[PDB]
Order: C-alpha cells, then structure tokens, then sequence
C-alpha cells in the first residue's frame, strides 16, 4: 500500500537498523570503566601503565576496554555523573604518599581525607548502587620512605597500630573499604600500585572478569 | 585585587537591570490570557483535530 | 574598606529591585485567569514509537516541518526520524557518546551536538556526496555542552557548563559574544521567537535574559530553591517557565520581570528534566524524574493530564512548530509522538 | 567532484553478450540505488533496470527482463549490467543514474556520461514534439500521463529532465514542484492529476534541448516522447 | 480407598502453596520487573504452566472428596487430564531450555521468546492430539476418570505417551549434564579466585545450581523412572492385584512430580538475591 519511493524509503531505514543493531552488539562487548581520584594522585600515571572527557581504548587478552578520564572537568559533579551510570567498573586512584601532606587549595585540609569524601561520594552513589570499584593504591614506595619520617599518627590521630610499612599499608586500605555502606551489593577490589608495576592491567582483566561472571551469575537467577 | 574588581563589576551590573521599565502584573498577565485566546482554536493539542486532518492516524 | 563598601551597595540596589517588582505586583495571575474555565481532562496516546536508540536519550529537536525530529542518546548515534513513518532518514555516528544536546536547524539543512567533550559539532545533512559530514567544530567552552540552539545557517548559541554561554559565527568557527553573570553550570537555553533574545536557567537556580546582539544580560530571575534544568520561551516571546530539580515550574514575565506562577504537586517530589509549551501556549507539559510527563495548564496551574508511556526518565520532549503532536523522549531508550483525538 | 565513468560498451554481433560497467567517484556509492536508463539513437530515455541500496531490491523493464542482469560492486564502488541475447532493438546510448530514497530526497539527481552499444505501464505523452523559441521568452511544456501521478501521501511523483545536445540529462524538477540542487530559480513545474506544465521564466541559450517528463510513481518507469527546444 | 485420602491432603498443600507461590512470581516477573532477560522469560512461561496445572487439581481434588465419583462430563475430565500432564511436561521441556541457557551463558532475548512460544504451540498439538485420539477411539465411561486403563486395543495413545517419557531422560540427561558442569566450572574458578573480596559467591552458586539438580531429580525422576513400568502394565496382560500396585505406586509417585510446581517460584525467590532485597523492601 506504499509508493514506489515509499517502499525504498522503509528499505533505507531497515538497512539503518541492521546498522544499528551491528553497533549494539559491537559497543556491548566493550568493558566501560569510570576513572576517578584527585588531581596529582597518580592517576595520569595509571593511564600510561594502560578539554572535557579524556577516553582511552586499550585491548588485554581478547577484550576491549574504554576508560574514561572526568579529571579535567571543574563543572557540577551531579550534572553528569549520572551518564556513566551501567559501567563495568570504577578505577578509583588514590595516593599513600599523600596521607601527611594537606591540600593546596584549602591549605588546611588534609589531603588522604579529601579522597575519603570523595570515595564516599562516589560508593555511595545512588547511581553506582551496583557498581564495583577497582581501588588503586599508588606511590606505595613513597609512602614507605615518607613512614620512616612522618608517622602515621598525622594522617589518623586514632591510629594504635605499629609504623611498620606492611601495617601503615593494610590499615588505610581498612578505612577506605568501610566507607563502603553497600558490602552486599558492590565489591572493592584494592590494589597496591606502583610507578615501576607492570601487573596493574592485569588486575584490572582479574577484576573486570570478577564482576563480568558475577553480572552473568545475576541474570542465570542463580546467585 | 580580584575581589574588587569583580564587586565593580556585580555592582555595575546591578544598575543596569535597577532601571528598567516594569508594567502591572495585571497588564502582562492579561497580556498572556489574550494571546492563549486568540490561538486556541489552532491549538491542535488543546482542541484535537478530527482524524481525516491527523498526520499521526 | 572599598571592597565591603561595595559589597553593601549591592544590598542596596538588591532591595531596590526587590521593592520595584512588588510594587508592580498589584495582581496574581491566578487572580486573573480564575475565570476562564479549565481546559479539562487532556488524553494523548501513542501514534508512534520511536525504536532504534540502544541507550539514554538526551535530547531531541524537531524540524520547522513538523515532520522531521533528531535526537542524541549516549550510544553514539544521531538519529533523524521521520515522524510520520518512523522511518529513519539518518544515522550520525558521533565522535563523542556522551552528547547531552541537540539542534535542528531552522532551515533544516544542519543538525548540531555536543556534550562532556566540550565541543559542538555542526553536521550538514543536504550534501552531494550523500552522507552527512561534521562540517564546524566549535571549540571554546571549558566545561561541558549543556544546551545549544541555532539562530540560523551561519548562527547558533551554545550554553555550557563553565558558566557561561556563547553565540558562535558557524563559517569562521569563533564565538562571536559571550554571556557571562551566571554563577553556576548553565542547563538550558530557549531563543526567543524573534531571536533576539534568550533566556538561560543555570544551578545557581536563577535565570537571566540575553541581548543577542548587544551581549550583555538585561534581567535576572529568581525564585528556584534549586538547579534549573529546563527553559522554555512562551509562545509570544513575553515570557518564559523554567523547571527545577525542586519538583516546581515557574512563569516569570519578561515585562513583568517576576514570577507569576507555580506548578507544582504535592506528590511530586522528583526533578524535571524537560519543559514545552502547546502552540497556544495553553498547556505547559514538563517531563519529571519520575517517568512520567505532566500537562498543565499554564494560566490557571491545573494538572490536565500526564504521558504515561515511559520505563525510566522522560529526559526531553519538544512540541511541533504547527502543534500537532509532542515527542517525548526517555531515558529507556525510545521515542515517543503523541497527540489527542477528537 | 561526483562523478559516473561508463565503460564497456561497443559493436557487437546479434545474439552475442556483452558487460558494462559503472564507476562511481566521489560520493557515497552503497548508500544510493542505480537505474540504467537507455536512449535509442534520434528516440527518448528508456528505463532499463533498477538495484536498490543494499542489493535488496532489483527491478527490470519488461523488453530486458530475463535477459539482463544489473549488479553491484559496493567495496569497488562498481556497477554493473550483465547482457544476453543482444539484440538490435537494444543499440542504444547507456547511462549510469544514480538515486537515492529518503524524506525529500531528489531520486536521478545524477547521470553519467554513458556508454555506446551497437549491435549488427503507465504512458506518458508529450504531443508536443518541438517549439519554436526565442531567448528572454517564456516558454511553457505540457506532459500527461494515462493514469494519475498523485500518491495518496500527497507527493505527485513526476520528474522533468534536461538533455542538452551532447550533454547526459540533469534533473531540474523532481515530484512535479521541487527545483533541483544547481538548477536556477527561473524554473518552476506546475502541475495537476494528469496534466503537468514546466515553465521557463527569461529562457537562455544553455536551456535550449531535449525536455523529458518522467514519472515515479510505480515500476516500470516509463519517459514522455520529449520536447525540443530550437531557436 | 487409602491412597484417596492421602492424594486429598497432599494436593492440597500443592495447591495453596502453588497459587501463592505462583501469584508472587508473575506479579514480579511482570510488575516489579518491566525489562527481563532471557532466563526470566523462560521463568516467566514455568509460573504461567504451573499455574494451568495449579488450576487442575480442584478438579482432581473434587474427584477424590466425592469417593472417586466423576458426576461431571466425560469429555470435561479427558480436557481437564490431559491440561495437567500438558502443563507438567512444559514445565520441564522450560527447565530443559533453562538448563541449557544457563549452561551458555555461564560456560538472545528475541530467541527466547520464539522458543516459548514453540514450546506452547506444539504441546497444544499434542494436547489435542490426545484429545482426538482419546475420544475418537472408543467411548469411555463416564462415572470416574483419573483411573486405570488398559490400552491394548489404543497402542497408538500408548506410543505417544511412551514417546514423552523417552523424549524426558534426553531432556533430563541434558539437566544433569549442564547443571554438573555449570556446579564444577564454578567450584574450580572458587580455587584460582580465592585471593579476592569475595570467593564464597562462586562456591554459594555453585551448590544453588546442585541444589536445582536435585530437586528436578528429587520430584520428576522417581515418575518416568516407573512409568516404563506403567506403560508395560498397560500393554501387556498382568494379575488384576498387580494393576493396583501398577496405579497405586504411580499415582503417589505423580504427587511427588506435582511438588515440583509448587517449588519453582519459591526456588527462584532465594537463590536470587536481587529478588530477596526486593521481597525485603
Ligand atoms: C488451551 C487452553 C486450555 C489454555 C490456553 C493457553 C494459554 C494460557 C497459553 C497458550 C500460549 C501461551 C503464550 C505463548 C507465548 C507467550 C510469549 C511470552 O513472551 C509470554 C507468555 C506468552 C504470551 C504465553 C502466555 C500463555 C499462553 C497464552
């Protein structure tokens, strides 16, 4: 009951969908990861291992992953978090060498505890509900040197445990996975990164696969 | 001297806007009462159309 | 000293202004149009669905045709719908996914974008080699790309999230004018029928009126507790509403230079996301966080009906420049046209 | 710069076989659907066979149908026309047209040069089959068609082509009122039912050729006699 | 005379705890849920055919109330039997697609519901295939249904009904060979990913997936495991006290593959934390 070019123009728009149907499948097989953490964190330092929004595409055993940098945006953060909302996982980058130092701007604010707000913003997010982080430790050998100078004490006045290295790492590692107000349906995966690592692209497939194969486990009914 | 030179500029601004002309609220809306009148008859949405005159049959 | 000395100058000529809209603030226009009767019970269905978009749909724009419309969704893709048909005449892949706006040019020769990229890409859709092709990168905004609007082939104006807002000259790539007082990220933006003016809503929940041409803001409207997300100028061009993420709708009179009236619900605790007004300019219809898109009627600030058709939030929606039927997109995925029947 | 190379054409003998093709420059070839349209020697355009984009659709004439094949080459940007059992009634002038469907598009905006062969329905009239004309005059053209042109979606699929001598055909008015990309505005196509009329406002010297009406509105396409323009 | 009192009590607990059970779950399969994945819909056919063989056992019930006297018609009790084994063996030709679905996608969402849809329309085909076959045969009597018969002189309803049962352990070989290599691949990725935030979700899910095995295995097994008998019985000529040990031992044995009904919905609310979260709210 069509025309002649009516006709052609409903076979136009089907070969639009075949298209599109083709991206679909394409973009659904692509692992999309939120970076986050604060400026000078060694989160620039994390994307080499691998004005608005900085993408990064990089392949690691037959999957492809996108990373999204949001680190050069000053706008308000509420306005467009909520586009990111079904991400695979959030790199969350925070620095240990920076628990004695305070933060520039605000000049007395201590800047480990600047990332802890920020990390209970963003666990806690109503639109990161199901969402797990990937916690990025860096400059774990500056902050062991900066141990044998600066205690511990400064960062946490509550702080009882020894100035050994392997306890000042485990301890602030503890107080960022208690932010977490959600322990049932997202998960924390926490990793001590360095300059000089070359194994972080591989915890980040281990952790990537972990929350794939737990989405599928969701979807089977069986978990 | 940042500050200062903004408070300039906020309160340049200020007098700007401070002299304008303001009718009644009762004239401009009257003035919206009207305009909804005079078009409401080929306002599809408010009066639909019969369905041989609907594009989206 | 001279700081706090100007500081207190700007109170004053605050509650200059504060006083010189109450004192033309005789009537209520609910005083006004308690009168006329209600427009009644108003009931939309579905003509059309627009399928096709695999993600959040942002924004959407219709043609001066009222037939053509394109919308943004975040997977990547423009797409120009035949509305009539449900045809697609267009895909346009994007540089960028993560579009936030979008433009259909009055002409109906190009369509623009652009979101947290900071850019807004001009596309020319009438090209010999068949396809469409970016054509202008508009760069220059330090913050994200929140609304942007053309005034003609070779104009369009541009809101973003660095505060400020832009008119841009299409062929030589600069930005013309910019528009700046507004303290917080700049969500919206409405061209006056005329073009001459336009009005922004920001997150510092106040919004300001714009010479085009002479640059500089002529007034400042305020009233929202919260973050404007949605603008939209009154048919005539002598007013406007906004909507907030206070689950409230605002008229403000651009002669009046005041609020006239509110539109909001007790059940209503979600923010809007999208305003229009009908051709008349009788109904104003609001899309909420809530899934669900609300027509009210704008002089007498009565609920006439509510588009139900959606699984997530009504994200945009846009009414046909003859007033036919109003599109209304969702973050579900999908389109939707709809007008009343006799 | 769009361009249509036709290629493969020449003398062959009757009942022989022979494969032309069409190379597509500087446009989008598997987003457009191709028409081959022949045109006898001193006689009018006549519809051959139509691909669609996408390779989904083909359609033939009735007189190739079974004879001819046309394909398509989207990589290579190629087309093709596959001929058997050639005859003497197909010596004819082979033109590669290009056409592409959407909401406002302009279908046979593009011709190419064509290529040479020479071997060893709704019915669209122009009685007229010259007029005499004089520059800066305006000159009118009437078409008719044996069924009505006017779709029920309101679109009259009427066509007007110019084919200056030497020269492929250009399109100047595509669904009986639209003027054509590149065409000046002194051009204007009226029409009604089954009677349409071209007018030319201020007539030059470059218009003076062949006017053919061809209409759209179902398979087979089928042109008008032609009017010819002479001063 | 015994076996009528205690098929009353046992189908009555089927049958308040399936149409609860069942209710539940097509209200969070359509309402809670507006977008479902290819599981759900399977999940989503299950709640609607156990609750078509919900509806059955009133009827069934009813019979044995009045001392296995059928005053209803006889063409209403052929309907009315043949809809409880049409429903059961849909229930588990689903779960058979359920298995392999979850295999896949452990170890679409258009193919699934051209698949249900399948499943539905040609099991009606059977469906009234007995029917025709039932009835057109040969008259029936009338007083009682749900009975003995013998079926000699209808080898060819015999053959159909013998078809099913063979059609059931290529079916249920396929259960037991998805579930125990979705259970093993799971316990086997538990060890290599032990050093993580959470190693116990690949063991729970793990012993979920057996759990499902055992009670498919628990309520359908022990019933085609003798209706071979059941079918033999039919066929060929036995002692009269034999038939009712035949009839006795399969009619309890159909009770324990009606508990299957009752405990798909509740087996799906709590292996599914979402759901669980969801049933807490
Ligand atoms: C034969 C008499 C006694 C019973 C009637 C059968 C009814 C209940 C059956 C037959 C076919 C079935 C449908 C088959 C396919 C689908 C598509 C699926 O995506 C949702 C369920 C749905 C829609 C089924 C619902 C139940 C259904 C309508």
């Amino acid at each position: 009951t069509l025309s002649a070019e009516d006709k052609a123009a409903v076979e136009r728009s089907k070969m639009i969908d075949r298209n599109l149907r083709e991206d679909g499948e394409k973009a659904a097989r692509e692992v999309k990861l939120l970076l986050l953490g604060a400026g000078e964190s060694g989160k620039n330092t994390i994307v080499k291992q691998m004005t608005g929004i900085v993408e990064t595409h990089f392949t690691f055993k037959d999957l492809h992953f996108k990373m999204f940098d949001v680190g050069a945006q000053r706008s308000e953060r509420k306005k467009w978090i909520h586009c990111f909302e079904g991400v695979t996982a959030i790199i969350f980058c925070v620095a240990l060498s920076d628990y004695d130092l305070v933060l520039a701007e605000d000049e007395e604010m201590n800047r480990m505890h600047a990332s802890m707000k920020l990390f209970d913003s963003i666990c806690n997010n109503k639109w990161f509900t199901d969402t797990s982080i990937i916690l990025f430790l860096n400059k774990k050998d500056l902050f062991e040197e900066k141990i044998k100078k600066s205690p511990l004490t400064i960062c946490y006045p509550e702080y009882a445990g020894s100035n050994t290295y392997e306890e000042a790492a485990a301890y602030i590692q503890c107080q960022f996975e208690d932010l977490n107000k959600r322990k049932d349906t997202k998960e924390i995966y926490t990793h001590f990164t360095c300059s000089t690592d070359t194994k972080n692209v591989q915890f980040v497939f281990d952790a990537v696969t972990d929350v794939i194969i737990k989405n599928n486990l969701k979807d089977c009914g069986l978990f | 001297t940042a500050s200062i030179a903004q408070a300039r500029k906020l309160v340049e601004q200020l007098k700007m806007e401070a002299n304008i002309d303001r009718i009644k609220v009762s004239k401009a809306a009257a003035d919206l009462m009207a305009y909804c009148e005079a078009h409401a008859k080929e306002d599809p949405l408010l009066t639909p159309v019969p369905a041989s005159e609907n594009p989206f049959r | 000293s001279e700081l706090d000395q100007l500081r207190q100058e700007a109170e004053q000529l605050k509650n200059q202004i504060r006083d010189a809209r109450k004192a033309c603030a005789d009537a209520t226009l609910s005083q006004i149009t308690n009168n006329i009767d209600p427009v009644g019970r108003i009931q939309m269905r579905t003509r059309r669905t627009l399928r096709g978009h695999l993600a959040k749909i942002y924004a959407m724009h219709w043609g001066t045709d009222s037939r053509l419309l394109v919308s943004a969704s975040q997977d990547g893709k423009l797409i120009i719908w035949d509305s009539y048909t449900t045809n697609k005449v267009h895909a346009i892949p994007l540089r960028s996914s993560w579009v936030m706006t979008c433009a259909y040019a009055p002409s109906g020769n190009y369509v623009a974008c652009g979101g947290l990229d900071n850019i807004c890409s001009i596309y020319n859709l009438k090209t010999r080699e068949g396809n469409v092709r970016v054509s202008r990168e508009l760069a220059g905004h330090t913050g994200y790309l929140s609304c942007c609007r053309f005034l003609d082939d070779n104009q369009i104006v541009t809101s973003s999230g660095d505060t400020t807002c832009a008119l841009w000259d299409i062929e030589t790539g600069q930005q013309t004018t910019t528009f700046t007082g507004h303290t917080g990220d700049v969500m919206s933006l409405s061209l006056a029928p005329d073009t001459r003016l336009f009005v922004s809503g920001a997150c510092d929940a106040s919004a300001k009126l714009w010479d085009v041409r002479e640059g500089m803001c002529r007034q400042t409207f305020t009233g929202h507790e919260s973050d404007i997300n949605a603008i939209c100028f009154f048919p005539n061009g002598n007013a406007f509403a906004t909507g907030s993420d206070d689950a409230t709708c605002r008229l403000f009179d651009l002669r009046a230079d005041q609020e006239l009236m509110t539109y909001s619900h007790d059940n209503i605790i979600c923010g809007i996301t999208s305003v229009s007004f009908s051709k008349s300019g009788r109904l104003l219809l609001a899309g909420y966080d809530d899934f669900n898109c609300n027509v009210w009627d704008a002089l007498k600030a009565d609920r006439a009906g509510v588009l139900a058709g959606h699984d997530n939030r009504v994200s945009c929606l846009g009414v046909t420049d003859d007033g036919m039927a109003v599109a209304t997109g969702s973050w579900d995925s999908f389109l939707k046209i709809w007008n009343g029947s006799s | 710069d769009v361009q249509l190379v036709e290629s493969g054409g020449g003398l062959v003998q009757p009942g022989g076989s022979r494969k032309l093709s069409c190379s597509a420059s500087g446009f989008a070839f598997s987003s457009f659907g191709m028409h081959w349209v022949r045109q006898a020697p001193e006689k009018g355009l006549e519809w051959v066979a139509y691909i669609s984009s996408g390779s989904g659709t083909i359609y033939y004439a009735d007189t190739v149908k079974g004879r001819f094949t046309i394909s398509r080459d989207d990589p290579k940007n190629t087309l093709f026309l596959q001929m058997t059992s050639l005859r003497s009634e197909d010596t004819a002038m082979y033109y590669c047209v290009r056409s592409i469907y959407y909401y406002g598009s302009s279908p046979f905006d593009f011709w190419g040069q064509g290529t040479t062969l020479t071997v060893s329905d709704i019915v669209m009239t122009q009685a007229t089959s010259s007029v005499p004309v004089t520059p800066g005059e305006s000159v009118s053209i009437s078409c008719r068609s044996s069924k009505s042109l006017l779709h029920s979606n309101g679109n009259t699929y009427l066509y007007w082509f110019l084919q200056r001598p030497g020269q492929s055909p250009q399109l100047l008015i595509y669904r009986m009122s639209n003027l054509a990309s590149g065409v000046p505005d002194r051009f204007s196509g009226s029409g009604s039912g089954t009677a349409f009329t071209l007018t030319i406002s201020r007539l030059e010297a470059e218009d003076v050729g062949v006017y053919y009406c061809m209409q759209h509105l179902e398979y087979p396409l089928t042109f008008g006699a032609g009017t010819k323009l002479e001063l | 005379k015994l076996l009528s009192t205690v098929l009353t009590t046992s189908y009555s607990v089927i049958f308040i705890v399936g149409l609860v059970g069942n209710i539940i779950a097509l209200y969070v399969f359509l309402g809670i849920h507006r977008k479902r994945n290819s599981i759900q819909i399977y999940l989503l056919n299950v709640a609607i055919a156990d609750l078509l063989l919900i509806f059955c056992l009133p009827f069934r019930i009813m019979y044995h109330i009045n001392q296995n006297k059928w005053t209803l018609g006889v063409i209403l009790c052929k309907v009315v039997g043949t809809l409880f084994y049409m429903n059961m063996y849909i229930s588990i030709i689903l779960l058979g697609f359920i298995s392999l679905d979850r295999y896949i996608k452990i170890n679409t969402t258009k193919q699934s519901i051209y698949v249900c849809c399948i499943v539905w329309m040609l099991a009606l085909g059977g469906f009234l295939t007995m029917i025709i076959l039932t009835l057109k045969k040969g008259g029936h009597n009338s007083t009682m249904c749900f009975h003995y018969r013998d079926k000699h002189n209808a080898k060819g309803e015999a053959i159909f009904n013998f078809i099913l049962v063979v059609m059931f352990w290529l079916i249920f070989l396929l259960i037991i060979l998805s579930y125990i290599k979705i259970g093993k691949n799971l316990l086997r990725i538990s060890k290599r990913r032990s050093k993580f935030p959470n190693s116990g979700k690949y063991a729970t899910t793990a012993r979920n997936s057996f759990i499902v095995l055992i009670i498919f295995t628990i309520c359908f097994v022990p019933y085609h495991a003798f209706r071979f008998i059941y079918i033999s019985s039919q066929l060929n000529v036995s002692s009269c006290y034999w038939k009712e040990i035949v009839h006795k031992t399969n009619e309890i044995m159909l009770v324990l593959s009606s508990f299957n009904s009752c405990l798909d919905p509740v087996m799906y609310f709590l292996m599914s934390s979402n759901i669980r979260k969801i049933m807490c709210q």
